[PDB]
């Protein structure tokens, strides 16, 4: 315990406290604008689930950002991940978010399909998970079933993870308990699973 | 210390040695932002010297500000701007770093010695940002600036 | 009689209100709304839409391209890509981008860079049913 | 007294939020105001060495900073604008400068020959 | 298929060109919020 | 002096550039190898107690790492690998340890023959 | 303090207690990283015994080390690595505490008495990972492994 | 430091300027959180002088929370009871001001020199929200509770 080093950690820690209380404040305005932001994109993306949610569907065959230091929200969607990679057929990894491209790389470096970047840093909108969708068809992976997890809004102080479904295969998704309705064109679904899944995205980065 | 203490107000012209520094590996061990001349004035060096060891002075000093911001919450949390005065300050940091030809047992490389003109020269350049491609180590322990170039090309292939 | 729900990515419109039937441009058509109507699910085609009020009012509003739902309950919800309505649409402003996109369709003997030209002709020209 | 009590307090403010400098390049455009005043009337206090400056120079000088004027300058050139702006004045209007000496304030009528004085030489400074 | 398939192109770009004439088609009273809205913040690693 | 002139002048860089680039990111394509590098020399300096060796043996395993054939071997095994090509460069090449041991110099000769009885080993373990 | 200072010089085997770690009830107080002998050598205890022993100072000393950034940013800033060495080094910590048949008044459980082989033994196996699935207390105060996973069971 | 440490040991009571408090206008700058007295016992002065006291304290920390809220996250983000600890802290913020008759010399302002038991009251109405009804900048700068009824009607 020198006098010199004493003031050493002192000013080291006395910067650390101010960066922090300053970025604090950043995040505390970005979120009090991405909250209102959401109060729509919340009615929106859950009646986008009106539907899937009154005819569950089975099969007889990871969503962030890039910005870490938030601390709980990048695990959470890996105690769902590595979790349902040994659960799980096989699908191949495909998540939005840099960040799980460090978190999921030194043991998960082989199934990779397409990660993206600049989530989190612009507060997303609509086109932003359009535009993950359109590749996700245009970079024809063979579509089976769905599994898209992001961490649904509880409070400020509390969230809560979540794994929701979409039927990936339209073939899948006009199953059986699914004929409850009309003009069932293999077309106008064709035009409908996939302005959904552009519609969970959506919600789900949300 | 009382005893190295005393001795400043005895000198025109101190240079004082950085354990942190040297601990670097940049020898000489000079610490850029203790070490003062009497004739360190425009009216003695000139404005082109003076207005650029002033600039380095300042670019380090300004590095040393963002030391514990980024090696604790994430380095490219950084301005634009910031990255940039990282990135050439490290450079300068490094370019300042000399084989003495009375050390070459330690170094390992050739002794050096740069004429003042091309001192001046060499970090103007820095400072101004014409080397921001070249990569650090190509700085580290030559002797005028060009020599660095000459590493620049060495490290690569 | 069902609760209705129409909004978009960037705002609400109608919140699970008592409507008695709506208005929708579709794939093929238009495609009313019965108080106690059939299941199906189609697209949209741009154009306008309108709604039948719980006391009778009926004010205009206009759809990009979105999703439309008749669950088999009494639930139905429109789901728009956009929607502009009241005042925000000034006037033919826009009926000069129906030129720059028949223009166009001749300036790509293309197919990708052409096919969706054409849509923004019938996109933009559906809007000119406006004001 | 009249220029120098609002400056003190600006960079006082500017003080108490120089935090967001950095991880502040997006915060509210209020206080995003108090980092550019402040950067600048910090520029105007810098001085070189053995260059005393006479009181009512002083005086315009940081007029011009502590009344906004400078808000739109690049903080650089802030040094080289007090050194011309400075000279102009002490050349021509020796006039209301060495007035503003003797009678001591800043008169109703030498406020406006001052703004006179910095925007239109601003204006033509930056173009 | 349709007038806008065919070529491989989802109705995904289909819906996304539509609102590329609705926001066309405002002004400045109300504007504030379409500018705003809309784009493409992501990026493509195949790196 | 030939496998460790300069790697104290190094092994005073590459400790602080794996403090500087602690954190999982992205850094250049010169700083990529330092660190790749490294951690595997600092497990040759680990020794065993009241057991010196002779500066023939030292230069033999020095060499191993510092002209780069570990510099593709995990850490947690160049243990088990030194306490066995050293007894295994004991063995048949007495030979070798006979110059550099006498001359005290490495040779392009002496060179030469280590440049093979290394590579003899890394494809005979791992590939 | 020259005192204690001085006296070191004359033992063959120094155990060093700290206020820090009574603090947190960790019982013995015995710091891991200042307690010494000169007879933690393979060849008088056999290099399994000093084999186990190293490499619980070692998981601890390197808990220690990432003790200062678990303190400001927290322990989600943790790498995955990491965040074991943390959880296994935590369990040691707690599976050094012994309640002895002294104490029996403070501690109000038990007195333990350990015998080498179980002493070696369960650390081993902790350090080797059988316990990752084990909640911390299970392993704080208590006697051979046994008790460890023993306990683990009477709270779930 | 021994000097402070062995002076306290004597003080019966703290009286704590801030240049902070004197800067939100405040007269006299005393922080009325900092400044503390041995004698703020229920048991040495009143049951209501000390729980009125209390009172005025709770509040007066209440509210510097939420203006860490107010700050950054929303100025109606308190619910309509906050909305009031606000409003009624905001206005003994302003009752604990006063003129003083020194500066009657300067101020004009005529000096108020307050007894005890309307202070006491002054405070105690002002908690139990006799004037959430009246403004606030009328409770600055006045004798006892009286004048700053009487203030808020002579704003016509």
């Amino acid at each position: 315990a020198t006098l010199k080093d004493i003031t050493r950690r002192l000013k080291s820690i006395k910067n650390i406290q101010k960066i922090t209380k300053s970025m604090k404040m950043v995040a505390a305005a970005k979120y009090a604008r991405a909250e209102r932001e959401l109060k729509p994109a919340r009615v929106y993306g859950v009646g986008s689930l009106a539907l899937y949610e009154k005819a569950d569907i089975k099969t007889p065959e990871g969503v962030s950002s890039d910005r870490g230091l938030c601390g709980a929200i990048h695990s959470s969607v890996a105690k769902q991940m590595k979790s349902e990679a040994a659960n799980l057929k096989e699908v191949k990894i495909i998540g939005v978010g840099d960040k799980i491209r460090s978190i999921l790389h030194r043991t998960h470096s082989d199934q990779f399909l397409v990660t993206f970047k600049e989530v989190g840093r612009r507060p997303p909108t609509f086109g932003d998970a359009s535009v993950i969708a359109l590749e996700l068809l245009n970079s024809g992976y063979e579509f089976d079933e769905g599994s898209i997890i992001f961490n649904r809004f509880r409070s400020v102080i509390s969230y809560k993870t979540e794994e929701k479904p979409i039927f990936s295969l339209d073939t899948i998704s006009s199953a059986e308990s699914m004929s409850i309705y009309d003009d069932i064109d293999a077309d106008v679904l064709r035009n409908y699973q996939e302005y959904s899944l552009a519609n969970i995205i959506y919600y789900s980065l949300k | 210390d009382p005893a190295p203490a005393t001795t400043f107000a005895h000198l025109d012209a101190t240079t004082v040695l950085s354990r942190a520094i040297a601990e670097l590996g940049i020898y000489p061990a000079v610490d850029p932002l203790d070490s003062t001349s009497r004739i360190m004035d425009p009216n003695i060096v000139g404005s082109e010297h003076y207005d650029v060891a002033r600039g380095v002075q300042k670019i380090l000093q300004d590095y040393k500000s963002l030391q514990d911001i980024i090696a604790i919450l994430g380095m490219d949390e950084l301005s634009e701007e910031d990255k940039l005065t990282v990135s050439r300050a490290r450079k300068i940091q490094r370019f300042l770093s000399q084989p003495f030809q009375v050390a070459e047992v330690f170094t390992g490389h050739l002794g050096k010695l740069v004429p003042l003109k091309e001192t001046i020269k060499g970090f103007q350049q820095i400072l101004a940002g014409e080397y921001d491609h070249l990569p650090e180590q190509a700085f580290y322990m030559v002797g005028p600036i060009e020599e660095a170039v000459a590493k620049a090309d060495k490290l690569a292939e | 009689q069902m609760s209705f729900t129409f909004a978009s990515p960037t705002q609400v419109f109608f919140n699970s209100a008592n409507v008695r039937q709506v208005d929708v441009p579709t794939q093929t058509g238009a495609f009313g709304i019965l108080a106690a109507h059939v299941p199906t699910l189609q697209v949209l085609r741009p154009g306008l839409v309108v709604v039948h009020a719980e006391d009778g009012t009926t004010s205009k509003y206009f759809v990009s391209s979105g999703s439309v739902t008749v669950n088999a309950d009494s639930s139905v919800q429109l789901l728009a890509e956009e929607a502009v309505t009241l005042d925000m649409l000034d006037l033919g402003a826009a009926k000069a981008n129906l030129e720059k996109a028949q223009s166009e369709l001749l300036g790509a003997a293309d197919e990708a860079t052409r096919a969706e030209i054409q849509i923004r002709i019938e996109a933009n020209e559906a809007l000119v049913k406006a004001l | 007294k009249q220029v120098a009590g609002t400056m003190k307090l600006e960079l006082a403010q500017y003080r108490e939020v120089a935090a967001f400098a950095q991880f502040g390049s997006d915060l509210d455009a209020a206080t995003q105001q108090l980092l550019s005043r402040g950067v600048r009337l910090t520029e105007l206090l810098k001085q070189g060495q053995y260059s005393p400056m006479a009181i009512e120079e002083q005086v315009a000088v940081i007029y011009a900073g502590v009344r906004g004027y400078l808000d739109k300058l690049e903080p650089s050139k802030i040094t080289k604008f007090e050194n011309a702006f400075l000279s102009h004045v002490i050349s021509q209007h020796q006039a209301l400068l060495g007035k503003i000496r003797t009678d001591g304030k800043i008169s109703e009528e030498s406020d406006a020959k001052l703004k006179e004085i910095v925007t239109n030489f601003l204006a033509g400074f930056e173009a | 298929v349709a007038y806008w398939r065919q070529a491989g192109l989802s109705y995904i770009r289909y819906s996304q060109i539509c609102a590329k004439a609705v926001r066309d088609a405002l002004k400045t009273e109300f504007k504030a919020n379409a500018m705003k809205t809309s784009g493409s913040t992501i990026k493509i690693v195949k790196v």
